[PDB]
């Protein structure tokens, strides 16, 4: 993978278009269950959409903030990305778009990327 | 009319680094781009002996990503060794394996690249020998093998004739042209001429696959050394359905910190632009 | 005597992009650093459940490059939900699942990460109960728990020796304390006060493995922070034979072109002067 | 692996010491038969070793270079780095070395690493 | 119409010994039949936690044979232990487990074996809790839960009609039955009376697989014990669409010689026959 | 696999129906090439079909007998039966069918098997 | 594997010689966990040896049947034999030893094999 | 002295079967016969190109079973095509990746079988060429390529002093024989005299490794077609340390229910009372 935390390989329009899909790699020196990621508020170019519009795949399977906040037996490796699926009916449009997305862990990312319809 | 795709040679400063093959597959399917170009000697696992496993591992890649293996880059190695060149017969079965290898992997063109002799890039003395001993392998199995004409060779030159007398003579299906898009640049060889995109015109008969050769795109997503507009117009008028496949050069593909993907993704959203 | 080795975490920002497991295994053997510690969260794959493929490809490993494993990093997540704490049963059964794959690979120690409660670094109120909870299968396997004991506690505070009331009152022989090196540092939190070497010795009878933290080794191959010369004989003359396994923690581990490889190298010219 | 050609890893002697060895990566976008390496000359801190001191070990199989010179089945694939073992009785000393690497293929590398005894 | 498949228990006396998943996959490719019912106890590597390449091998094998995954069969072991029963949130987590491994292998319906306390067959007596603790979980991943409907219960008994009763008080969409032929058996228990193929017209609105239970197939290619044309015929005049899969239970699946395949390629010559 | 030569497993029309298929496992303490394999008469219910309309599928590759005559390099294994694509306009019927198969190599079968159209 | 429960492979005594060790297959179409698991005993030519003198390795780990009775995490797949390590001190001699090994499961086996010291 | 192991032929009925290659290693590791004799046209996956993989899982199967790689079986195919015989240069080549192979998985000696052109088991004309060919290599990499002296050649006759003299006149180390028990069986060819086995003496510095054949084993542990004890002590007396490789030739090996481990393990209860 790359060493951005945002990765560009994944970032598209999820199809009728219902939202996008980027995906974020571990910041950390080991992984985390699921019960311990603190998802955060994602930036579109300035645009704000709050936590409940994004679910995480992980591991091939999908989940939502409630899933994951009591998930302590699924285990995010910090080698396998974690896709991020945001919930924007229309989908983004073709260009750029300077991505901001913010979680946690317990014990902010920029990148600027291109979307292809 | 001409469809899309990448040639994973853009990502040599990536894979087996950054990117592994299903990151390429994927970063292919970002872009819509479906057609793909692989390089035998880079991109097989074990080549040129890959496993059961790593086919069907192939197979589930392409599944699961659309994508269309279109071009199987491979080389006629005839300079391999150094104190001799190889007989007829072992080029042609070099290329024999290859054949049954891209066929194997789903490919339907084989980019032949064949060893020079000269500096005008004329091919071996028995180049013909080689082709016509694989050819009937390559028509049993549905595959066209195709020579790239690169600069600095000219749509007009003697190599492109020599080809191209080839299939009048042999009135083979198997065997065609593949067109880089350098022989058109126009904004920078003492023995390249850009030619004109009409000059493909007599030619996309025999033309079977083309490289989308860029320089630089722009961030308006335009190409600037390269006219695109009049040579996708051109082929698109006179009937070519084959794949325009991005191919990137740029020495700053080496340089620290540069996403080839984001320059394809240019390519590919002005690729969007002018097939539509 | 004490015998050397790495940890993993020393590879935290080049394992799994420019490091594999294996290429990390070479390193260690370049190096003569036969003693590893992995940490169970990052260099099992699938985990908490590898596959016996998975297991056989590290016992290849382990005896292709001489690797002795030492050190099994896991953590006592207590707090890893949010809404509760974890009751007692589910902390032992997550600890046994850890200590069976420890067993299973190979390792001898355990160094288990409490979850702390106060800023004195005190863990859960119910640890006790925990350590009690898995001690009967650690002892069946053969396996030693141990806590680490890191800045700023210190080698005479109240946490070490909560630990060792622990194990005199249970009289066990499977659990011990994992000193890192970083409470003998000299050259720069409120809280920290440097222990000298001798501070370790009322401890080796319970200490089972040790963290060779560094900070910055000079091109004389000397640790610049740390009295490693007084450290080590101290433990050598004190009976001392676990493993002491180099830990690099610089944040210039993130730095474009750091070769955290030649770090370790210089670290262990250094033990090898040291312990010969 | 690495960016550079002459890899870190794997750069330690041979064991009584008979030499040394280090890995080198292709720097090519594909992969060549051993019939078109051209393995060059060797510096270790100035000082020169040639040709013939040299084996290539590719696809765990060790290879002169007379052996070489005629493979042109046996293949080396670009992500999988060739070993190179040097005569040098005695091996290197502790310390740091400068490699100076220079191969070729048909159709120079520095670096300075540091051996442990 | 309804289509037709095969559930690998017919192959369990094969599975493991002298057939491969992919060899089961290629021989329900040989008869046609696409649908697929497999146990998740059996042919699950490393189940319960299967790793991402053999889900990735699981597609490939799907794609490569045409196969539809339809019925994911599972157990709610609430027994597994022998001193107590598991709380119904540890049944709901198991029930989790299995929805999202259904999910993510393709399965739409889930043949959901329930524990039974007396012998009538009853369900435990928190089966409502536990179904619809997993309920909102199998709605948002688009899976089907259906207990399967066996001798010697009965279509009018009080088994399916606790189950019908539940499915109408919580109007869900995502549990109903799986009905086994053998409740239509009339050649060969106390308890058990042969229903008519008209007593599954009231429940084919509930019913979401049937598993094609046979007996004995001749060489005529008719099933001997089961009605089985007016069964089928009753379910295609009212618009039944899911599948019917051939389950052999026979002892001779064990017999020395047997070549259960010849069996089920008989059985779906039959199906055939009567579905066209 | 199975015991017998030829394997219940892969008999099947081939689609158009251009004949059919099936497997035969080497019967064979050790695996061979391609030049050493020599194809024999298929009888399926009595009626003979000769060895050119038989063509041999072995590691996912077709060859005809011309084509694997002269093939000492492609290894057949034991472990992994070679599939027979038979030129057959119209395929099988559908019901039972008696194979008899001979092949022999250098240094007769029969099963009765089910067709479903 | 084989047909026969009791496999013939992995029998052998265990090393100072502690005891033996057999390999039993799951004779069940399903899998099942630990808990489900009711060993029983052991008659080693005639001679009775009971449940606590036998541990079950199962997925490379070994349990007790008191480890066994509350394990309904750990599967135990059709297609992986358990091995069961008996606790003989001194081991079995040398030739024809008739096993029998009784087992079931929630919701009795015979062996003729040599042992060579 | 002489050490004891299994030919894999042995488990040609069982191999692929019934038996992985795991299970042939985990039975030679019951009988504690550690040497092993492996052909390579069976027990080589992706023979002749295995992968990395591969040959790291194979010396990981050498390790956990104790394993001892003594004879590589190949094959000198000369007469492998049917229009021509290859030339020396080909015969050569392929017995050079044999011996790469062979050394590559710590084979130390090959079992290289010749092909005949009487039935004398006369060599081809050319066997010496290839041979000396090979023998440059098979040295390089400490090789020992032995032909196999079997029935109903005689350790006096021809053959046997054909290859004697060879090994004389080039003086080589790398060259020897392998000699099949079959050469002394007394208990029942026109042109097969038994051996007695005082004539292995004159061959015992040219023995590398040999067939330990049997026929028929008692279940008094007893060989009763061959002088076993008189062969092994001769042996044993005479400063043979190499292998006795116990290989199983009977036909009832194919038959339904036999156990070929059971009379290996007769067969190694033999050899252990003989070596001690």
């Amino acid at each position: 993978m790359e060493k951005q935390v945002i990765q560009s390989v994944g970032f598209r329009n999820i199809k009728e278009i219902t939202g996008f899909q980027f995906k974020v790699k571990l910041p950390y020196y080991r992984g985390v269950f699921l019960s311990q990621i603190r998802p955060g508020t994602l930036f579109v170019d300035g645009q704000k959409i709050e936590k409940d519009q994004i679910t995480w795949t992980i591991n091939g399977e999908e989940y939502t903030n409630q899933e994951m906040r009591g998930d302590f037996k699924t285990h995010w490796a910090t080698t396998k990305p974690a896709v991020l699926k945001v919930k924007m009916p229309g989908g983004l449009a073709q260009g750029y778009h300077d991505l901001k997305y913010g979680f946690c862990f317990t014990s902010v990312n920029e990148r600027r990327l291109l979307i292809v319809k | 009319g001409p469809k899309r795709g990448v040639a994973l040679y853009s990502y040599s400063a990536e894979f087996g680094l950054t990117k592994t093959l299903e990151d390429c597959f994927e970063d292919l399917h970002d872009m819509g781009a479906h057609g793909i170009e692989i390089l035998a000697n880079t991109h097989i696992e074990n080549y040129p002996y890959p496993t059961d496993e790593w086919v069907e591992k192939w197979w589930r890649l392409c599944d699961k990503y659309e994508i269309v293996p279109v071009e199987y880059g491979n080389w006629i190695d005839s300079h391999v060794l150094g104190d001799r060149d190889l007989t007829t017969e072992e080029s042609v079965e070099m290329l024999k394996r290859d054949i049954r290898l891209a066929h194997r992997l789903g490919f339907t063109v084989m980019r032949t690249k064949m060893p020079v002799i000269n500096d005008l890039l004329e091919p071996v003395e028995n180049w013909k020998e080689i082709i016509k001993g694989a050819l009937p392998l390559a028509e049993e199995l549905g595959i066209k093998m195709c020579p790239e004409i690169h600069t600095p060779s000219n749509l007009k030159g003697k190599l492109v004739n020599d080809f191209v007398e080839f299939i009048k003579e042999t009135g083979t299906k198997n065997f065609g042209l593949n067109i880089d898009f350098s022989v058109f640049r126009t904004s920078f060889d003492p023995n390249y001429t850009p030619n004109k995109p009409e000059d493909i015109i007599p030619l996309l008969p025999y033309v079977y696959c083309c490289h989308a050769k860029f320089i630089h795109m722009s961030d308006d997503f335009k190409e600037t050394t390269i006219p695109y507009e009049e040579v996708v117009k051109t082929m698109e008028d006179n009937g070519y359905e084959g794949y325009l496949l991005s191919e990137y050069e740029g020495a700053d593909k080496y340089d620290e910190g540069y996403e080839v993907g984001q320059t394809l993704r240019k390519h590919h959203i002005l690729l969007k632009n002018l097939l539509g």
